[PDB]
DNA sequence: TAAGTACT
RNA sequence: UUCGACCAGG
DNA sequence: AGTACTTTCCGGTCATT
């Protein structure tokens, strides 16, 4: 898969470490300064900028290039870039941490409020559990809001003991939209109402200490609080947020690649105010800004209403939009996905297979193909289906070298030669008794998936054994089903010997088999049988001949 | 046509293992990506020619492995990555048990 | 300086070969990706040492196609140079600018001004070498030097070293 | 490539890559206390030329012969030798060994598996590190500053005096050409 | 790992083989002499792979070893010979 | 044990936790009288040695936290008093084999 | 007994329509919600919390919520959940997977 | 939900019943390692039955002219009349397949003594018949050891779980009570010769079948039984097309929730 | 639709 | 490709 | 403490971008 043989050893992903970037990291990995918000037009020129998509990113117009990385297009991931804020902002899924992190230590010393003196501290900070510290340890300092300078330890209330000082009172926190605003009380009164600065906020935390970090569920390598704030801002290449080209004078860019180009404006025009006229808080009205789409770019299902409308009204497809649950990467892109070497049709009842059977059209049996790869075993035979073609049923469509590379035997100017070699493959048509599994949507059930044989019939309609119908629980009141074809030796035999109908037969659901005997077949098996009911020879001999097993003993 | 979750669900309780992958990868997305043996990111520079393999930054030239995952994967990581957030792809486990 | 290190390699070995003396074959391609090796982190990998009791473990099958993958454990001789290590090899090229000694499967070069002063360059000569007082170093002159500083490099390893210091030059 | 027998723990942030000098500070890769396959812990294998020559050809050699079990189903005279027994075992395009044989061969110290074993034997009184154990097996010194000096990871580990006895027994060992 | 590893003796699974390892022995097996690996028993004219492996399997001529984890990642070791198969 | 009536003072049960090696308990009448380890459902549990439970874990090879849990307040592990780390062993009746063997530790 | 009743009652409603189920299925379900300590409910506010992977759980009701917090939190995934592997395209711990296969070049000798 | 909820859950290679953790959810599959496939429903009828018709037809007595068995059923039936070294297995026996009654009266208390259970005996022994030609007629030929010293023979061989030791093989003898009952209840003396007359052969057979047969009922380190289970519920619930209490549907809907206030509180007080 | 949380 | 609607069906 | 808000499985059309 992919293509092109690569000298790297390969394995399978065994762990999956989370964690944060580090401002630093984004930096050292990014190969894209990302400087100007245009995409092309080197004055129109048509190609692209050293500015957003390919200062040395990835690529488009079917052209190698990916920083010599060549290989163009199809296997050149994308590769990340980067691109310095102006000032440290949120990270719009963040905010309610940075914040309830706050709550849990003092500005100006930055540590803890709560040091293993206090006793109802103690017991949670045995707790092995981050999510369960953090969430224990912020119920106990959220409501002290002094930073004690001494307290009486394990011995007189009388005797108070010295740690870390700095008094100054802790302002309790409120959120109003994408910044942090607290409240410090005042005593001899009224309260004292200013908004944290990010820029404080982040600093706050760098000073945290590093047995404090953990202590409050994080991981000095991993995820620093001090990182829930972004400075760095990592910009994900074509790939991610790929155009859509109408051949050529025309556009097609992605929606993220929209925001980014905002955040990248609403970056520079902030810079542009700290370097010249600025008057003083009225910059803030423009950082604001930042905050907002850097926000947006990732989250844009907020409570704060402004849903950030792009031009025309559209909501703006935000990142988490695009993982979230259903028709979403995760439950619609990877939980499952659309697939190759798969057929439907519409299931009919055939009183003639056998039950492990379903009947395949000619169509697509001539249409899907299972890749055989050339033993001296078949050789013959396969050569056979070769040369006959893609066309005539029993036959293939596709020989492939070991030299990477596919024959497609219907064009081929030597379609009628071609003399095989073991080792090679021929995509061949799906056979008379290839395995496949069957089956009939919504599927609740072991059972609502099968392995068949596969039976070449003609007209268009999967015909499936009557008794098989109860399991799948479908009628052919025009009802629709799907057929998976195997592909790998190995593959067949998963289906072959555990999910074949057959096997089926008992389920384990109720102890109890699965499948029977319906309409006619049950009915007329009643009154077959009554006593009433005789049968003379004529007949008797052709249900006998009809029964395959017939020992043939009248 | 569609693989969905119910129908992984079943492949599932048949035990029907491989089969699964293959829905999965071979017949689908299926993708190659280079990673560091160091940050578990795709960072890597792969020349595939030159052999070159670089990581600039966690700078390697020499521990990298290659693997095989689902290419809307690559993206669900990529796009992870651009909400600044690090999913770490490791070769061996670490943690035991 | 020379060492015998105790390595490991992972060969995906194809169906194909699964013979009877699936063994043997092994050990071979063990032989082909290892004998002439090179890397930072070990140097010139030089000979597999005792041929014989090489360890194949069970390898396992992957699981896609047949090929089986075996952890075979071995044991070899190894070279890497360092920096303040002491050598002698054999000068092999010799130019304007210094002349390169050959310490075993490596080259080492000195530069011209990374020698003495009392020792010239003579052009005119053939072969081409430097001229002192008493001595004279050419082709075959046998020198030892002391590799200041070492660079690896895709499948060879080479270093700067001088005969500047004491105990140093011809012999 | 080749892994090395010690799976270290590497976590993100590797930076720390100490130099390489005879401040016997050798790669990670080369602590005095390094892994055996067996999983036990052994120390170091510090091999001086002469001495590997005769290592190398100690395998190069009984491979030959395990390389036939399976066939059936002076100075200048072992350059020749030598010559023949990688074309034979070797892999030929190993262009590597063959020159590491000449010089091997060349600026070799020993011709017996006797003398190589008491050259060992003494050296190894020393509690020396196996880097020094080596360079003082295969460069001739005359003096404990031609010594001391060319392995400077000495100069305070033996009275001059009795490394200049240890110099003296080995130039009496040195066997002759 | 090789505390990992269990002794052949000390043994404890079922002695009898997994309706998903045969099923599993089978295909792996018929993959490979697919591959053109080699095979172990007269074809007695087979020639379908997946039909071979179902002979070698029932002469239990096949070279595998299935190797059970334990939940806690010690593993034991048995051989397509040792296993019985009833099914 | 300490059997209350009505209830016991706030002020007062801040107390028990400050004599240790010695543990005491809070029991209320209306909740002991009846006995609920007595009902039809709640099958008999059973207390383990430190030593019959470094057992369990070793023959099933578990860790601590793998094992079923029992709550430090549930009724049945109040009635026989465990302790954060102790473990019972739940011995039922079953109607797919006569009797089924289970362990609660306790957290 | 809790147990012992949660068991009953979904028993009771699957007995209402006149079906079967073979205990062992509602006992297991009824356990899986008991162990844990009390009872944890089949839903994004119980199990899809506990200390199972991220990417699993991520699969189901929250993903993103989840998966911000596990960066946060640098959570660590062991990929032994079925969810978790599919995700990855490699072959899941389950049945056909539950154990690995290797060629003992030994007995490849005594067959021939 | 269902699903998802429990995916992560199958059987592994130490007959225990564990997600991705680890963690013991079973210890035995359904508590009692059966594949859920290989089961009947069968009649313990050692439970029902009145007391008296118990004895008539578990107790054998060789120390009585009417409560012996008759010389017309066992070869070695005159010379057995009265003797005390067989009359103690001949208790042995009667006195378990009591203990047996009051057990199983423990468990399944409503008296039903129909369950699911591995291995069809029934059947077994019915092929047992006409498979030798057996003829209610001529005397049997198995010692009143063979019999009972089989049979206690067997329940040594129906292995669920494996390992060499106490706690381990303490369950063993658990998840296989039950059915031991079902076998001590269909293979007692008694019953063995004067119902189902059969042949030393005949039973050597018997035997040989239940003990693989059972063996073949087990279920096998592999199985994602949580998936399993979960449709197997899910899949039923679909099907429910529709005394005054809560209902189906959505009260199992109540179930799954945990929810506090159910419509429906009801509480059955005798 | 109907329930459950979290939120105002 | 996407949003939306509708639909259409099992 | 109450009210609002958010969070079944599976072809072709039109319309807009
Ligand atoms: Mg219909
Ligand atoms: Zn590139
Ligand atoms: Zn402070
Ligand atoms: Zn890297």
């Amino acid at each position: 898969v992919g293509q092109q043989y690569s000298s790297a050893p390969l394995r399978t992903v065994k762990e999956v470490q989370f964690g944060l970037f580090s401002p630093e990291e984004v930096r050292a990995i990014s190969v894209a300064k990302i400087r100007f918000p245009e995409t092309m037009d080197e004055t129109q020129t048509r190609a692209k900028i050293g500015g957003l998509n390919d200062p040395r990113l990835g690529s488009i117009d079917r052209n190698l290039k990916c920083q010599t990385c060549q290989e163009g297009m199809n296997e050149c991931p994308g590769h990340f870039g980067h691109i310095d804020l102006a000032k440290p902002v949120f990270h719009v899924g963040f905010i309610a941490k940075i914040k309830k992190v706050c709550e849990c230590v003092c500005m100006h010393c930055g540590k803890l409020l709560l040091d293993e003196h206090n006793e109802l501290m103690r017991q949670a900070l045995a707790i092995k559990d981050s999510k369960k510290r953090f969430a224990a340890i912020w119920t106990l300092c959220k409501t002290k809001m002094v930073c004690e300078t001494d307290v009486p330890s394990e011995d007189d209330p009388t005797q108070l003991v010295s740690r870390g000082g700095c008094g100054n009172t802790q302002p309790t926190i409120r959120k109003d939209g994408l910044k942090l605003v607290g409240s410090w009380k005042k005593d001899r009164d009224e309260p004292e109402l200013r908004v944290l600065s990010t820029e404080e906020i982040l600093n706050i935390f760098k000073h945290i200490s590093v047995k404090d970090f953990t202590s409050l569920g994080f991981n000095e390598v991993f995820s620093r609080p001090e990182w829930m704030i972004l400075t760095c801002l990592p910009v994900p290449p074509p790939p991610v947020r790929p155009s859509i080209s109408f051949n050529e004078s025309q556009r097609g860019e992605d929606d993220l690649t929209f925001k980014l180009a905002d955040i990248l404006k609403a970056n520079i025009s902030l810079e542009t105010l700290e370097h010249n006229g600025a008057p003083h808080h009225a910059i803030e009205e423009a950082e604001s800004l930042l905050q907002f789409h850097v926000a947006t770019y990732m989250d844009n299902d907020i409570a704060g209403q402004p849903q950030a409308l792009q031009k025309s009204g559209r909501p703006v497809k935000s990142i988490r939009a695009r993982l979230k649950g259903k028709e979403g990467r995760i439950r619609g892109n990877l939980m499952g996905k659309r697939v190759d070497f798969s057929a439907r049709t519409v299931i009919s009842g055939d009183p003639n297979l056998e039950l492990d059977q379903v009947g395949v059209p000619k169509s697509i049996a001539k249409t899907l193909t299972y890749p055989e790869v050339v033993t001296p075993y078949n050789i013959d035979r396969l050569t056979q289906l070769v040369r006959n073609g893609p066309n005539e049923h029993p036959g293939a469509k596709y020989v492939i070298r070991d030299s990477g590379d596919r024959i497609d035997l219907r064009y081929s100017k030597r379609a009628g030669d071609i003399q095989l070699q073991y080792g090679w493959k021929v995509e061949r048509h799906i056979m008379d008794n290839d395995p496949v599994l069957f089956n009939r949507q919504p599927s609740l059930h072991k059972m609502s998936m099968m392995a068949h044989r596969v039976k070449v019939i003609p007209y268009s309609t999967f015909r499936l054994n009557l008794s098989v119908t109860s399991p799948y629980n479908a009628d052919f009141d025009g009802d629709e089903m799907n057929l998976h074809v195997p592909q790998s030796e190995e593959t067949r035999a998963e289906l072959s010997q555990l999910c074949a109908v057959p096997l089926q037969i008992v389920s384990p659901q109720s102890n109890k088999p699965c499948m029977g005997i319906v309409q006619d077949t049950l009915c007329g098996i009643r009154k077959l049988t009554l006593r009433d009911t005789f049968i003379e020879l004529d007949q008797v001999l052709n249900m006998l001949y009809w029964v395959p097993d017939w020992d043939g003993v009248i | 046509l569609r693989f969905g979750e119910m129908e992984r669900d079943c492949m599932i309780a048949h035990g029907a293992a491989s089969f699964l992958k293959e829905r999965l990868m071979e017949a689908s997305d299926a993708f190659r990506v280079h990673i560091c043996g160091i940050c578990g990111l795709m960072t890597v520079i792969a020349k595939l020619n030159h052999n070159q393999f670089e990581c600039k930054g966690c700078d390697n030239k020499i521990d990298i492995y290659q693997i095989h995952i689902p290419y809307a994967a690559k993206l669900l990581f990529q796009e992870l990555m651009a909400m600044n957030i690090t999913p770490r792809l490791y070769t061996d486990r670490s943690r035991d048990f | 300086m020379f060492f015998i290190k105790d390595l490991s390699l992972n060969i995906t070995l194809h169906p194909s070969f699964f013979g009877p003396r699936m063994k043997q074959y092994l050990k071979t391609k063990l032989l082909e990706e290892v004998e002439g090796s090179c890397t930072g982190k070990f140097g010139y990998i030089l000979c597999v040492l005792d041929y014989d009791n090489i360890d194949i473990q069970r390898g396992r099958i992957l699981p896609t196609d047949g090929s089986a993958e075996f952890n075979v454990k071995y044991r070899a001789v190894v070279f890497k140079p360092f920096k303040g290590e002491v050598v002698d090899g054999t000068v092999v090229s010799c130019s304007q600018h210094g002349f390169e000694v050959q310490v075993g499967p490596m080259k080492v070069f000195v530069t011209k001004h990374l020698m003495p002063q009392d020792l010239t360059f003579n052009a005119g000569s053939n072969p081409p070498s430097y001229q002192s007082s008493e001595d004279v170093i050419t082709i075959k002159s046998r020198i030892r030097v002391k590799i200041e500083g070492c660079i690896s490099q895709v499948s060879s390893i080479h270093a700067i070293g001088s005969i500047k210091e004491d105990y140093l030059g011809a012999i | 490539s080749t892994s090395t027998f010690q799976t270290r723990r590497r976590r993100l942030k590797k930076v720390e890559e100490e130099e390489n000098a005879a401040t016997l500070q050798l790669g990670q890769e080369f602590q005095l206390k390094q892994i055996n396959h067996q999983g036990e812990e052994e120390e170091l294998i510090a091999l001086n030329l002469s001495e590997a020559r005769l290592v190398i050809k100690e395998a190069l050699v009984e491979r030959r012969r395990a390389f036939k079990r399976s066939q059936k189903k002076t100075r200048e005279k072992e350059l020749e030798s030598i010559d023949v027994l990688l074309e034979q075992t070797t892999g030929g395009n190993n262009k590597d060994l063959k020159n590491t044989m000449q010089y091997l061969t060349n600026f070799s110290r020993f011709r017996d598996q006797e003398t190589v074993g008491a050259v060992i034997q003494l050296l190894k009184s020393t509690g020396l590190h196996p880097f020094e154990v080596a360079q003082l097996g295969s460069l001739a010194c005359d003096t404990a500053d031609e010594a001391k000096t060319l392995i400077p990871s000495l100069n305070n580990k033996i009275s001059d005096d009795e490394l200049e006895r240890i110099l003296k027994e080995l130039s009496n060992l040195e066997t002759l050409y | 790992l090789k505390e990992k590893a269990i002794p052949k003796d000390q043994r404890a699974t079922t002695p009898y083989m997994t309706k998903y390892e045969r099923a599993r022995i089978l295909g792996t097996r018929a993959l490979q002499i697919s591959m053109n690996a080699p095979v172990f028993v007269d074809l007695e004219g087979e020639t379908d792979p997946l039909r071979i492996a179902m002979k070698e399997l029932a002469e239990k001529k096949i070279p595998l070893v299935i190797r059970r984890y334990l939940p806690d990642g010690s593993f034991e070791d048995w051989s397509v010979e040792e296993l019985i198969v009833d099914l | 044990i300490f059997v209350y009536q009505n209830n016991i003072t706030p002020s007062a049960m801040k107390l028990v936790p400050s004599i240790p090696p010695a543990t005491i308990e809070t029991f209320n009448e209306a909740a002991l009288v009846v006995n609920i380890t007595h009902h039809e459902l709640v099958p008999k549990h059973i207390r383990l040695s430190s030593d019959e439970k470094r057992e369990l874990l070793k023959r099933y090879r578990l860790k601590e936290s793998q094992l079923p849990r029992i709550q430090r307040a549930d009724p049945v592990a109040l009635y026989l008093g465990l302790k954060r780390g102790e473990v019972v062993k739940i011995i039922r009746k079953s109607e797919t084999s006569g009797r089924y063997a289970s362990y609660r530790i306790c957290m | 007994a809790g147990r012992a009743a949660l068991y009953k009652e979904v028993y009771n409603v699957i007995a209402s329509d006149g079906s079967y189920v073979n205990y062992r299925h509602m006992a297991l379900l009824v356990d899986v919600m008991t162990t844990q300590g009390g009872l944890t409910s089949v839903t994004r506010h119980g199990f899809n919390r506990s200390n199972t992977g991220a990417l699993m759980r991520c699969s189901f009701e929250e993903t993103v919520e989840i998966l911000f917090e596990a960066g946060a939190s640098a959570e660590l995934d062991d990929c032994r959940g079925v969810s978790e592997n599919v995700i990855l395209g490699q072959m899941a711990p389950i049945g056909t997977g539950a154990f690995d296969v290797m060629i003992d070049e030994e007995s490849l000798v005594k067959y021939m | 939900r269902l699903v998802k909820a429990l995916e992560d859950i199958m059987v592994h290679y130490d007959n225990t019943t564990r997600n991705s953790l680890g963690n013991v959810i079973q210890f035995i599959y359904g508590e009692d390692g059966m594949d859920a496939a290989h089961i009947e429903k069968q009649s313990l009828d050692t439970i029902g039955g009145s007391d008296a018709a118990f004895e008539k037809r578990y107790r054998v007595d060789l120390l009585n002219t009417d409560h012996t068995l008759d010389p017309s059923l066992l070869e070695s039936g005159s010379e057995i009349l009265g003797d005390l070294k067989l009359q103690v297995l001949l208790d042995e026996e009667y006195k378990q397949l009591v203990k047996d009654r009051k057990f199983l009266r423990e468990v399944f208390v409503d008296g039903e003594a129909n369950w699911p259970l591995p291995v069809n005996i029934r059947r077994i022994i019915q092929n047992a018949q006409q498979t030798f030609h057996i003829d209610h007629t001529k005397p049997s030929d198995l010692t009143i050891k063979d019999i009972v010293l089989g049979v206690k023979d067997l329940q040594e061989n129906l292995l669920v779980l494996r390992g060499k030791n106490e706690i381990i093989q303490n369950a063993q003898r658990d998840a296989v009570t039950l059915f031991c009952c079902l076998l001590r209840s269909r293979l007692a003396t008694r019953r063995v010769l004067q119902e189902y007359r059969l042949t030393k052969q005949a039973f050597d057979w018997v035997l040989s079948n239940i003990e693989a047969q059972f063996l073949r009922s087990v279920v096998h380190p592999g199985e994602m039984v949580g998936v399993l289970a979960a449709q197997s519920i899910g899949e039923p619930a679909t099907q429910m097309t529709l005394k005054k209490v809560t209902s189906g549907v959505p009260r199992l809907k109540e179930i799954l929730n945990v929810a506090k206030n159910m419509k429906t509180p009801s509480l059955t007080v005798y």
